[PDB]
């Protein structure tokens, strides 16, 4: 995982630091549940072991810089945040009738700047609409995007 | 992924990500 810029590296360090307070050179739960509390987050030791164990390849129970640089620059996971992609779906849900259609979508990507045309929309719609109804609903709409 | 006459994008939304 080091394989990255010096800049880039750099980041994690200052990040590295934050998870490794007692100074051992490694982060646990522990530490990890700390810097979680300190910028905001609150996930239970069972979440903190499951990106634990993600990035413990030695399965020893602590992260080292290659481990935590694989969670910090890869992530490790594939998705972001999911639990707001349902507070977006209003977004997108224009028409405000907790389905989202080619239509409401199609202002959407408008709104981001990047054009397409009414088929390319539908076609999106096609392939997430799992019920078939021409709407698409929360897990149709957030698989759409971004899976479980 | 190559697309000149089609979205080039729509994901980009919600997972615009970090
Ligand atoms: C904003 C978006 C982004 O990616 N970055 C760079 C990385 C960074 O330092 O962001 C802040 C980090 C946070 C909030 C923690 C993210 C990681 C987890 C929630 C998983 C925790 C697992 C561990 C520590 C093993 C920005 O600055
Ligand atoms: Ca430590
Ligand atoms: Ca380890
Ligand atoms: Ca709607
Ligand atoms: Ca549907």
């Amino acid at each position: 995982a080091d394989q990255l810029t010096e800049e880039q590296i750099a980041e994690f360090k200052e990040a590295f630091s934050l998870f490794d307070k007692d100074g051992d050179g490694t982060i646990t739960t522990k530490e990890l549940g700390t810097v979680m509390r300190s910028l905001g987050q609150n996930p239970t030791e069972a979440e903190l072991q499951d990106m634990i164990n993600e990035v413990d390849a030695d399965g020893n129970g602590t992260i080292d810089f290659p481990e935590f640089l694989t969670m910090m620059a890869r992530k490790m996971k594939d998705t972001d945040s999911e639990e707001e992609i349902r507070e977006a779906f209003r977004v997108f849900d224009k028409d405000g009738n907790g389905y989202i259609s080619a239509a409401e979508l199609r202002h959407v990507m408008t709104n981001l700047g990047e054009k397409l045309t009414d088929e390319e929309v539908d076609e999106m719609i096609r392939e997430a609409d799992i019920d078939g109804d021409g709407q698409v609903n929360y897990e149709e709409f957030v698989q759409m995007m971004t899976a479980k | 992924p190559n697309g000149k006459k089609k979205r080039k994008s729509l994901a980009k939304r919600i997972r615009e990500r970090c």
